């Protein structure tokens, strides 16, 4: 379910018109979704019992307050005063200034690319430390 | 138990997957695509490779070492910046920049898609590191 | 078979190279000129002469796009039919082809033919085990299509 | 548009107050990811759904989709997916090591 | 028209939901996700003609190859084991 | 030439880059971090020193103008707090050369540092609030693996609960800035500065700037946001520790600061009443905490949790001298915590236990170590010659002259508290007879821990050297004009 | 959309593969549904992407070639992958729905 | 070993077929791509990546150049020399090149050489007949060089 959530995030991206979201999403979550059955079979048969989702009542009191309450600051913070946006100057100069035609890929590497730099480098940390995990076992 | 139809169709499948991924690449400044996707479907290609196959021999087929791969790719957007930083100029600046290896003389070519390149050789290096990593756990 | 294409591809680089002219409709005419003198020396060459497996690759192509098109109005007509009708089965056929190609084009097309659905091609590349969808009405019409469907795929190799 | 997306990450948001304040370790991550879900959307939603042509100049409308919450989403997918990765390995080495799932139970 | 299209693709898609919550084996589940994957990729296109943009074909080739790659290696899972072998 | 201030996120970078390629040979690996944190402190210096000269540093990324690029700006704070981190980076950095085994660090340990230390850097030096987002996920990122390398028991556990922790707060300050974008419309701290102070008589800025608060009290450890810090970091080993104390929890605090001196101005009595209350909140719950355990971890850990609530209290006060006071009670208590979780590591070595009851009589075999914990243990609490007097002083005269009597009354006594704690453990571990421990000869890691208390005395002596850089930073910080254009040309 | 043969490709398309959902639902066993699903929703959508192929192609001028890569592959791959799945299946020891004749 | 040429040019047309533009320089850009991927897949095939061929084919064009100005130089020295110092000879030689293109290179490499001459290639494709222009001069390191000369026409085909 929560890869048919991913998938449908993803034909959400396609509907409100966002490509690349649509294709990363896609792969993302198709990865994601196989590490979490790799996380899934190799549960411990012993204690593990295969039991439904236990009802607490304060549980369930703080997860609706956490979801109306962001909820009606969404809707309190879109529908007030504003100033507009600035993306009249990404509209108006990805080609007269960059090279190029699409726009978020332009905004990725060019007009924001300091900051991939660094989510390339949080991959990297992330590939790293699987590694170091997996093969470091000094116990 | 032959896998002589899956093996066969991985050998007929793999290269309109790599033409995908490399179109995905190019293709990244003007219609949608770039270095994510690109990367993360060579990654799939070899997925699909390590999935019909042994994890020795994709290593052999494909003789690399993808730590490697992510820092070499670290390092073409970092000295992308630098090369930026020295004409008087902020890092990161990106002008045009022209490549006579010898190949195809004097290709003129803006340099956000070597930034572009070396976000692709650190994706590509990362999922490859994750799946080949967890494969041969045990 | 792929050694006479690319010499009739390099005598027409040959041909564009004899005059000063390099274009497309050069290469035609060099093309033309070199499959003239490929059907000369025959003998020389061991499989065959070249277009008959070129002829007979978009026969297989047709054979697909044919037994795709059979095959769903035949599931059609099982699906939309009153469901208790359909008699299912599993057997084996004997397999004289060779090559894991050649067995994996006649897996797949015998997989997109109406009624039959392979499972477990054997270890030795002997024989075939596959799924029927109806028994009495293709078990031995069918066996002899795809005897027809291995013909024509010994006939692509020689 | 806008507060129907609002009252669906809404729900996004309460689904996944509710798995992370559970007893199972995978229950937690479940609810992580419907979590980075709820707020990728938001995202995208504040930015504002009004019609207009995908990001790319190619396509010569008059009016686009604006590009900045779209290439910020894209930078929280792919650091997401970084330490979702990280924390799935984890939680594996955990059971493998340990040998037990219950989230109160470890001490 | 095109409407009519998606509903009917919505509906098959209901199907195959409806198979891949029942049906006693996995392999039924595995099969119906596969054709559910598929009909996603028919509706990115029909919405793609609506949209009138030629901005998600990439969508369609990249669901055929994402949902080839993930059925493939759960086919390679529930034969023997693994889905990664270890080297001899 | 301009690029000056991007050589505290370039220079480790590219170590860390260049340490991936040769893991298993360690002694190279200790040349190039050691020589390239010596550069990495150098050009600190030499950043504040320019910020000191002419005025405050702003260098657009690309050559796009102000709003619709990244921009890196460099004030006298931020300089400063680069320069504290590349001092307590390079003492850590030593302190890892003798402490570390071998097999931590033929896996890719040196790599975690450099990348720990280019997410801070970067942190404190941004003009962009998602900018800082990606700052936070690569410290946070690396503090992470840090915390779970070498994979025992306990820091397993342990990192999954911070690594919990921090997931849901990284999400929380992607709705924030969701939020204040739907708002504002712009992502660089000025202009969105310029126009909160355009439209401030509106409460969502009010609800948005607390979000915040939430926000950053989960990155720094505010009451009542403090819950997942004692089990972290009695997780991880000491040079890691003191890294993550020195460092981690002090930025949540400078993004509270430069959040309330820069965006939200206005309606802000709520504000500052909300932060004085949590504020106090902390302190209560750090001397408590720092009373309670009579184990040498906690205690530090329960002074970082006091030491960020003098300070919340500090920035809760709308004046220049209090927030002079919190300046320099930041960079001694970076520095100090640093300097006492390296002594708690010591320790730690020759005792082979952390239990106060079971060693007594340290000062008959190790009086260096005795009578340096003693020095640091006094420079913790206050007293006037030493270095966090000026600060706290300064905080108590601010809260005086605003008519806050109990709450520095308050201060006062978690001063004595925490100084009872500190010399809790100097009265039971090093006076008293020989009962606990063997003699083990310690060697070359006493010495990063001497230097950081050298720098720590000679800090508290100089405070006229240290002064007018600190009077800069108060400068440019109850007064946001100078810094709203120096960025918008 | 002006054209016959475009809409009557889109629109056999959705309903060939409604079929194939029908056919999931309604036969007994895995290796039928096998049967329906591979080969109906194969040429379902391989009929729904040549006319949304012959859409853009006509009234845009704008040959997509992504889309004919698209139909080849699938074409290549699902039937493939029903193959692997009957195979997984049939190893399992499953059967269902009263075999007959059938051999190992 | 054209299987491998004919397949990069058909990757190089789908590489020019998956962008709208024909051009040359797109065909170089896919038949680099091609080349990439044919590299990953070189356990399918049989004979041997294509470019060793290449580059050995390339290796008898220089030896069949360099060997016809050593041949020329020899004859030269012989001619303008007091022509009574000459030996003639006609020898055997054993062959394990099977078929005739390769006997027939080797024959044409070893006409061309400095002081050799061939007559009587047997009817039994076993033994070579040669006449030697100096018999004390070269025929043991003339022989020694015929064999690292069919020992390269061994290595091109594989
Ligand atoms: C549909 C979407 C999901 C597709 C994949 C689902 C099937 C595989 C999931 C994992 C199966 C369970 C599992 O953990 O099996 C272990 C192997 O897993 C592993 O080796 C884990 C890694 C699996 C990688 C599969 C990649 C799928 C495609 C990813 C997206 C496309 C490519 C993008 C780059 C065997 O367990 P054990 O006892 O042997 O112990 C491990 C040491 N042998
Ligand atoms: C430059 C001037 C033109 C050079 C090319 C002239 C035509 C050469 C090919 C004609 C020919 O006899 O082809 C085969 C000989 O191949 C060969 O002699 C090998 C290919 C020669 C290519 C020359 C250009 C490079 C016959 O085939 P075969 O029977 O001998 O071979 C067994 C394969 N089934
Ligand atoms: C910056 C300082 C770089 C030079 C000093 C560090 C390297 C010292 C020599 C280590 C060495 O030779 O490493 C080789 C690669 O070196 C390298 O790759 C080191 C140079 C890194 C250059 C980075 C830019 C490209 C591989 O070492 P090995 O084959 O002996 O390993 C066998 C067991 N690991
Ligand atoms: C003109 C203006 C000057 C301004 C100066 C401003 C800066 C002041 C900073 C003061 C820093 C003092 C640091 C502590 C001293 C370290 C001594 C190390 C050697 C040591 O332990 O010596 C003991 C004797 O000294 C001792 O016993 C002496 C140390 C104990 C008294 C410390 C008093 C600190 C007062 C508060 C700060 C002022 C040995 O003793 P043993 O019997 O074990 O011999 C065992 C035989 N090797
Ligand atoms: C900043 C803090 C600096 C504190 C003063 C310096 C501390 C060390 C003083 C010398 C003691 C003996 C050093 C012996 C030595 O070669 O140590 C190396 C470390 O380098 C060192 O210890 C030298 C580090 C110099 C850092 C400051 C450079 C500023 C320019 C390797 O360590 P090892 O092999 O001896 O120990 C591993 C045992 N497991
Ligand atoms: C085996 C060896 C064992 C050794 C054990 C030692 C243990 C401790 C013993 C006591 C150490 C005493 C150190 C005395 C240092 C004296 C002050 C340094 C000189 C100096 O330039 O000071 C100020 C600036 O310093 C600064 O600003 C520097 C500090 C700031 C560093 C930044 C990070 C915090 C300027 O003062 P001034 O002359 O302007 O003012 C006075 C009236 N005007
Ligand atoms: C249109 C979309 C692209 C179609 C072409 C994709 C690449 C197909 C070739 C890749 C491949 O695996 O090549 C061989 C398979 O050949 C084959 O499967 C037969 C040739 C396929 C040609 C397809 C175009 C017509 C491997 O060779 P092998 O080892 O299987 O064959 C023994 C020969 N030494
Ligand atoms: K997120
Ligand atoms: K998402």
């Amino acid at each position: 379910s929560l890869g048919a959530v991913g998938y449908a995030v993803a034909l959400f991206f396609v509907l409100f018109r966002a490509p690349d979201l649509a294709l990363t999403q896609l792969v993302i979550e198709t990865i994601s979704v196989a590490l979490f059955l790799l996380c899934f079979y190799h549960l411990p048969k012993f204690t593990q019992k295969q039991e439904s989702v236990r009802f607490h009542l304060g549980n369930a009191l703080v997860s609706l307050a956490v979801g109306m309450t962001m909820s009606i600051i969404a809707f309190l913070a879109y529908a007030g005063k504003h100033f507009d946006s600035i993306s009249q100057y990404y509209v108006d100069n990805t080609y007269e200034k960059a090279a190029g035609k699409n726009m978020v890929n332009v905004i990725l590497v060019d007009f924001r690319g300091f900051d991939t730099l660094f989510e390339i480098c949080v991959l990297a940390i992330a590939a790293l430390g699987i590694y170091a995990m997996v093969k470091l076992r000094l116990a | 138990r032959n896998d002589v139809i899956l093996r066969t169709t991985t050998a007929v499948v793999t290269p309109i997957i790599v033409l995908f991924s490399v179109q995905l690449f190019f293709a990244g400044h003007y219609y949608p695509g770039g270095g994510f996707i690109g990367g993360l479907m060579t990654a799939g290609a070899i997925v699909l490779l390590l999935l019909a196959f042994d994890i020795e021999t994709v290593r052999k087929m494909v003789p690399i070492n993808y730590k490697w791969l992510v820092a070499i790719g670290l390092l073409f957007a970092v000295g992308t910046g630098m090369s930026s930083m020295f004409l008087d100029r902020p890092f990161l600046t990106h002008a045009y920049k022209y490549v006579h290896l010898p190949l195809l003389d004097h290709t003129s070519l803006h340099t956000a898609v070597l930034f572009d390149l070396g976000v692709y050789f650190v994706v590509v290096g990362v999922t490859m590191i994750i799946i080949e990593t967890i494969g041969e756990s045990d | 078979m792929a050694f006479q294409i690319l010499l009739n591809v390099i005598l027409a680089f040959v041909w564009m190279f004899l005059t000063v002219s390099f274009d497309g409709a050069s290469f035609l005419v060099g093309y033309m000129i070199g499959l003239f003198i490929l059907f000369i020396l025959r003998r020389f060459f061991h499989s065959r002469f070249y277009l008959v497996p070129v002829f007979v690759i978009i026969k297989l192509l047709f054979i697909f796009f044919k037994e795709l098109i059979l095959s769903n109005i035949a599931v059609a007509k099982v699906v939309m039919q009153r469901s208790l009708t359909i008699q299912p089965a599993i057997f084996a056929l004997p397999t004289e082809l060779k090559k894991e190609w050649e067995i994996t084009v006649l897996a797949m097309l015998i997989t997109l033919t109406p009624g039959t659905l392979v499972l477990d091609v054997s270890d030795d590349g002997s024989t075939l085990y596959i799924h029927a969808l109806n028994s009495p009405d293709v078990h031995e019409a069918i066996e002899s299509i795809k005897q027809s469907f291995e013909k024509t795929i010994m006939e692509v190799s020689k | 548009m806008e507060l129907l997306m609002i009252v669906v990450i809404g729900c996004l948001f309460a689904a996944a107050t509710y798995l992370l304040l559970s007893k199972s370790l995978l229950r937690i991550i479940i609810g992580t990811g419907l979590l980075s879900h709820g707020a990728h959307l938001l995202l995208l939603t504040m930015g504002g759904l009004k019609a207009g042509a995908p990001p790319l100049l190619g396509e010569k409308a008059s009016r686009y989709v604006d590009p900045l919450p779209q290439a910020l989403i894209l930078t929280a997918i792919v650091i997401s997916f970084g330490v979702t990765a990280f924390f799935l390995v984890l939680a594996y080495r955990s059971y493998q090591e340990i040998g037990t799932d219950h989230m109160e139970g470890m001490k | 028209m095109l409407n009519i299209a998606l509903v009917i693709l919505s509906l098959a898609m209901v199907g195959f939901l409806y198979r891949v919550v029942k049906g006693p084996s996995t392999a039924d589940r595995i099969i119906a996700l596969d054709a559910m994957g598929i009909t996603l990729a028919g509706i990115v296109a029909i919405v793609s003609m609506l949209l009138n943009t030629s901005a998600f074909l990439d969508v369609i080739l990249l669901i055929g190859i994402l949902a080839f790659v993930g059925t493939v290696a759960f086919a390679k899972f529930l034969e023997k084991g693994v889905v990664i072998e270890r080297g001899n | 030439m301009s690029n000056l201030l991007l050589l505290p996120i370039v220079i480790p970078l590219v170590t860390a880059i260049v340490l991936i390629f040769f893991p298993k040979h360690v002694f190279w690996q200790r040349v190039v971090s050691l020589a390239a944190t010596v550069g990495l402190v150098v050009a600190s210096g030499a950043l504040l020193h320019r910020v000191h000269t002419d005025g405050i540093q702003t260098l657009n990324v690309g050559n796009w103008p102000a709003p619709f690029g990244i921009t890196l700006v460099s004030d006298s704070l931020s300089a400063l707090l680069v320069l504290t981190t590349s001092i307590i980076a390079l003492a850590c950095l030593v302190y890892s050369f003798y402490a570390i085994g071998h097999k931590r660090e033929t896996f890719y340990y040196y790599s975690f540092f450099q990348f720990l230390i280019v997410g801070v850097n970067g942190a404190f030096t941004t003009g962009d609030l998602f900018n800082l987002f990606v700052f936070f996920e690569v410290m946070l990122m690396s503090s992470y693996v840090l915390l779970v390398l070498g994979g025992t028991k306990i820091q397993l556990r342990e990192t999954i609960k911070y690594t919990l922790v921090n997931v849901i707060s990284s999400a929380l300050f992607v709705v924030a800035v969701a939020y204040l974008y739907a708002v504002t419309g712009t992502l660089n701290m000025a202009h969105l500065a310029d126009r909160i102070n355009a439209l401030g008589s509106s409460p969502i800025l009010t609800v948005i700037a607390v979000l915040f608060i939430i926000v950053f009290g989960l990155k720094g450890a505010i009451f009542p946001l403090y819950f997942w810090l004692p089990g972290a970091y009695y997780a991880p080993p000491t040079p890691v520790l003191a890294l993550f104390g020195g460092l981690l929890t002090k930025v949540g605090v400078y993004s509270i600061l430069r959040t309330f001196t820069l965006l939200f101005t206005h309606d802000a009595a709520y504000t500052h009443t909300l932060l004085a209350w949590l504020a106090l909140g902390t302190i209560i719950i750090g001397v408590i905490g720092a009373v309670a355990y009579n184990d040498m971890r906690y205690i530090v850990i329960y002074n970082i949790i006091a030491a960020v609530g003098v300070m919340i209290f500090g920035i809760s006060i709308m004046t220049p001298e209090s927030v002079e006071g919190t300046i320099f009670y930041l960079l001694q208590d970076m520095v100090m915590k640093a300097m006492l979780f390296l002594f708690v590591g010591i320790i730690f070595s020759i005792t082979r236990s952390n239990d106060i009851r079971s060693f007594s009589g340290l000062i008959t075999s190790y009086p260096l170590l005795g009578w340096a914990f003693f020095i640091a243990a006094l420079s913790l609490a206050g007293i006037p010659p030493l270095s966090g007097f000026i600060g706290k002083l300064l905080i108590v005269k601010a809260s005086f002259d605003a008519q806050l009597i109990f709450e520095a009354i308050v201060i006062l006594l978690s001063s004595l508290l925490v100084l009872y704690s500190v010399m809790k453990i100097f009265m039971n571990g090093f006076w008293g007879e020989k009962k606990g421990f063997e003699q083990k000869q310690v060697d070359g890691r006493l010495f990063p821990v001497l230097f950081l208390l050298v720098l720590s005395v000679a800090y508290g002596i100089g405070i006229e050297f240290v002064r007018p850089f600190v009077l800069d930073a108060v400068n440019v910080l109850v007064d946001p004009s100078m810094y709203i254009e120096a960025v918008l040309k | 959309i002006a054209n016959a043969l475009v809409v009557v490709l889109i629109l056999l398309g959705a309903v060939l593969t409604l079929l194939s959902a029908v056919g999931a639902i309604r036969l007994p066993d895995v290796y039928t549904r096998s049967h329906a699903i591979s080969k109906s929703t194969t040429l379902g959508i391989m009929c729904i992407l040549l006319g949304a192929f012959l859409h853009f192609f006509i009234e845009n001028n704008h040959f997509n070639s992504r889309l004919l890569l698209g139909i080849v592959f699938i074409f290549m791959t699902s039937p493939v992958a029903a193959h692997l799945i009957s195979r997984a299946a049939y190893y399992a020891n499953v059967e269902r729905w009263e075999g007959t004749v059938r051999d190992d």
